[PDB]
């Protein structure tokens, strides 16, 4: 058990629009109808604002 | 209800109209008098003490007469909407206080610089539809609102479900979410009330007031999270009681215009307006002017009230019975 990342890229975690998201930052979508869960991670790579979770399925 | 005058104004209620001065028996009982010609008119006056008459108007120093249809005193309550923002969001986000304030103008002063906010509360939880937000949001503002210790009653609540549209339901402190049965409440209505009025003493006024909403985090920003719009009113105040308080002013100008200071040394005076009715206006304005050098004006007002059935029938005679009598055209309502 260790921490994931230095702080100075646990800093640039946010919570905004993705049209403003650039590299060198996480971006993280809060869910409205459920308080607490999470709905995406994402994080940009051309351009594209593409998700760090793997989807699945049943 | 103190007014401005025109270096004076008399009030007459018509509670009947006459046709000869031999007929004035009932102590709101009126007629129009003038010459054969068309030099002098006055009115013979039924008052509750006898018979009286008003100031005699010269027909060629009338400057404007005109009536008023009853429904351009009336003063509608301001009634709003309110509703969540579908920018921001169509229903409440978990976690976030949607807070209301309710600024009031026109409180306990006359100014507006005299302020009163009241707030409301609602703490959105998961699943909270938005019908269930405005109940709640609803019941706040009532139980806010109206503490059984709270001087002064504000404002309404109403909702109205989207399947009726227009029968809005009312909220009050003491009512309950189960009373609340609905599922499809689409909004929350805010109206003005009928403050106290008191013959005399405590004037018809009302508070205004505009829904102003609290910033709630929406994905990453700061965002208003409602919509307050001015939807159009329903409910009037029908005019009756400015007339009784114009009356109440305008028979100290011709009488006792202590009307109770050293109580009980005074005069007792009765009114004839019933507040409590609606009233169309008559009123005439004019002056005098005098000889060689005293050619200055005094103009006066002279002010007629009848009742409105609806149709400004009495209204209408009287300004025919003054037409055929003074050769004016007062246009009718």
């Amino acid at each position: 058990m260790k921490r994931v990342l230095n702080l100075g890229n646990l800093s640039r975690i946010v919570e905004g629009d993705p049209n403003e998201i650039t590299d060198d930052e996480i971006l993280v979508i809060k869910d409205k109808i459920i308080e607490g869960k999470i709905i995406d991670i994402q994080k940009r790579v051309d351009g594209k604002l593409v998700s760090l979770i793997t989807e699945k399925y049943t | 209800m103190v007014i401005s005058i025109n270096q004076v104004r008399q009030l007459y209620v018509a509670k009947a109209l006459k046709a000869n001065t031999a007929a004035l028996t009932t102590a709101g009982d009126i007629v129009p008098k003038a010459d054969t010609a068309k030099t002098t008119l006055y009115f013979q006056s039924m008052s509750p003490a006898g018979i009286v008459a008003s100031d005699k108007i010269n027909l060629k120093h009338v400057l404007y007469a005109k009536a008023t249809p009853s429904e351009a005193l009336a003063h509608k309550l301001v009634r709003y909407s309110v509703t969540l923002d579908a920018d921001v969001s169509a229903t409440p986000v978990a976690g976030q206080n949607y807070i209301l304030r309710l600024a009031f103008r026109q409180y306990i002063g006359l100014s507006e610089e005299d302020q009163y906010f009241k707030y409301g509360e609602v703490i959105a939880r998961s699943g909270m539809t938005a019908s269930d937000f405005y109940k709640k949001m609803a019941i706040s503002l009532a139980k806010n609102l109206e503490n059984k210790t709270e001087s002064t009653p504000l404002v309404n609540i109403y909702l109205i479900s989207a399947a009726a549209a227009s029968t809005d339901v009312p909220v009050t402190s003491a009512t309950k979410e189960s009373d609340l049965t609905a599922t499809d409440y689409n909004q929350i209505i805010i109206e003005e009330t009928e403050q106290p009025w008191v013959l005399g003493m405590m004037p018809q006024a009302f508070i205004p007031f505009t829904p102003q909403f609290l910033t709630i985090t929406v994905d990453g920003e700061d965002r208003l999270w409602g919509v307050a719009t001015v939807v159009t009113p329903t409910k009037t105040v029908p005019d009756g009681h400015l007339i009784a308080d114009l009356e109440y002013f305008c028979m100290g100008a011709r009488g006792d215009i202590y009307r109770g200071m050293g109580y009980p040394n005074i005069i007792k005076t009765t009114y004839l307006v019933d507040p409590g009715a609606v009233y169309d206006v008559l009123d005439i304005h004019y002056f005098y002017t005098g000889s060689n050098e005293s050619v200055q004006k005094s103009e006066k007002t002279i002010t007629l009230v009848a009742v409105d059935d609806g149709s400004h029938t009495a209204m209408n005679a009287l300004i025919g019975a003054i037409n055929t009598a003074s050769g004016l055209t007062i246009a009718t309502l």
